């Protein structure tokens, strides 16, 4: 898997 | 009504820094449907992982994992530009549908999580007591993850601004800035909030000419 | 589990003095079954009314009525002796069964209340806010109903004790006591807690010889 | 106001059966003053012990002891007749004054408990989590203590009624009743709520003639 | 301790979009000291206003104003780069000191707010009931302010990226993007969350070549 | 109907 | 000491 | 006065 999302 | 079907625990996703970000608050009556839009942490990131969590802790690792799945085919873009909409939809049957949609490509992936998944009663009660026993430790973690993400922002935005600055930035300024950027990159690896704030401060102190240049360019 | 079926509001019955007495606390997971044993307020009472309530207020009139029914065929007895077991049983379907059973006769009556009865969502939320807005007014009512019931106890126990005392009680004592009992009977009609306590006190002050006689008889 | 001085935990006394009875609820703003009136558990009881408790548990032994003191000089009386007013008064300085006053004699005793007494922060938080971890165990204890006190009432009231009945009560009835009273006295020693209810029921079933006699006498 | 000095209501500041951002959570024991770092919403912003709030509502206008003050002398920089540390410090006396410090200049301003300021008891209780009556309306506002800020980010980042793109961006792409940017700028003026998301989506759909260019430049 | 029950 | 009070 | 701060 890959990075988690960032909250903008 | 003599009964109300409500969520015994918050439901959300893991976001950057290993924190749980809630999509459906604890004690929400179902059926319900909430969405929020997230983005990528890195330049040219091609995929994200949606890690679905149940519980009340700020640390993602301290909550219950409901499952995870990947959304890829994200088109080449700077960090923070892609719009990845995540929706949590709990139907009348108590089934949770989680989907992530890339608003640029229209590509979408989902996980469906049966009504029976996640923590049983006794774990639910331990969880509600744990968030409460650990309210302070969790607050401190939340503030650390926040600082770390702001530092990461500063790190990456500054590097971009040095590149667009090019010759406009004096030799002395650029040495000072790049030393500071290395020190901040290192501190972002730790868990010491003051140390990160100390390197951010040093970068703010050495970058005043750069900020003037960056503001003037746009 | 991603959902838990819980009671959004307390469920109970109206007891003496117009107060709600809870049988199933707010936020109880169903299915569930609780019982408590109650008695009669009057000598020779032949029937009780079971008035089923939903809500969080101390005043029975401020909660939602789910229904009521009578249990009769209670055999002739002094107040407080009959044992009337009241059970609240909420099944897997969210149906509430309320029954009252006289443990002496074995006579029983029930009301069944459909899952859909009682307050809807918006009333539930108003109710939770109202109990909270009125926590103090409700506390004061609860303490008044308590004082009133203690006064009623004193009134009735004292009258019984005068009758068993007969000649053992001096003329002067019995005059003083019966004046006090009239004044307390009147104060029990009001809603002034201090006034009731004042008449109870007067009765305690005039009844010391009577209490000695009553203790000696048994 | 940016701060509110509130009680972090409930304050009360131990009542019959080893249960905490709250006088000042958790989260009450001070200064505050509440009172309730209590009585004696035994015929001819000459003194009570006021045992002051801090915490949220139903079991008195599971709360923090703030101190205890005795009120004596209670005049000879049947159980339940004396009126012992207990007041909890927390002043502007956060000092708790607890007093007990016999309304018949006017005799009074007090304990004063310094603002610093009782549980510290960490114990307070453990306590709030414990009441919550143990809500069910505590509910069951509360219902047991209630049943036990009702059984004790029935035991003592019935014995009194047999004595006032004398010859009016048939031989067969009185045998049946006294066997049942012994069995209930034994069950009141245990902690089995169903067993107590079973002996109470047996007494209700054998005492119907006695109840008729008792009702007719008054 | 028999008392604990705790904050009856959350304390924080108004952040971009008119939302309250909490610095000290409701029910925090004092003395206490928390800080968070904020930044500027606009390129070349020279000053911020620190507007101190008390209460539990998400909308800043629905909370109690404790006061406000300005920090200026912020040096010319792109939005989001300056680090403005805001600290809330409540001492043993219940006095709140709020300060804001620019980590680049070291310039600092403070407001001190007396223990007696803000909402009285009755307003505090109305406030706690209001946050609870309005949990949903507040959630929706929070999600709107979030969407609006993300849209503003996209608006401003995209305009910056078009400028750095220059000729690299094809004629057709740049027309499509600038039409979309105007439509998003307009939608950011409303309070319609779906409309903002619709313009953001349109911008994501037309900007894929731009995002490739932007990623390749760095 | 008739009196409500009393809690003993 | 002696019995605790009873709630009437 | 001027804009409120933004949370980064």
């Amino acid at each position: 898997s890959h990075p988690r999302p960032i909250r903008v | 009504v003599l009964l109300l079907d409500v969520t015994p625990l918050s439901l959300g996703i893991e976001t950057m820094g290993g924190v749980m970000t809630t999509l459906i608050a604890k004690n929400t009556t179902i059926p319900t449907k909430h969405s929020q839009v997230f983005s990528t942490a890195e330049d040219n990131q091609s995929a994200v992982t949606i890690h679905v969590l149940q519980g009340e802790r700020k640390r993602a690792a301290d909550n219950k994992s409901l499952g995870q799945f990947n959304l890829d085919g994200i088109n080449p873009a700077p960090r923070g530009m892609p719009q990845i909409e995540v929706t949590f939809d709990i139907d009348a049957d108590g089934i949770l549908h989680v989907s992530a949609k890339d608003k640029n490509s229209g590509k979408e992936q989902k996980i469906t999580i049966k009504a029976s998944s996640g923590l049983n009663e006794d774990e639910i009660q331990k969880m509600v007591r744990d968030a409460e026993a650990n309210a302070e430790a969790d607050r401190k973690f939340e503030e650390l993850v926040q600082t770390r993400n702001q530092g990461d922002h500063l790190l990456h935005s500054t590097r971009k601004q040095v590149e667009e600055a090019g010759d406009k930035l004096p030799a002395d300024d650029k040495t000072a800035i790049e030393s500071a950027l290395t020190a901040l990159e290192t501190a972002l690896k730790g868990e010491d909030k003051a140390a990160i704030e100390a390197k951010m401060q040093e970068l703010a102190q050495v970058s005043q000419k750069l900020m003037e240049i960056a503001q003037q360019q746009h």
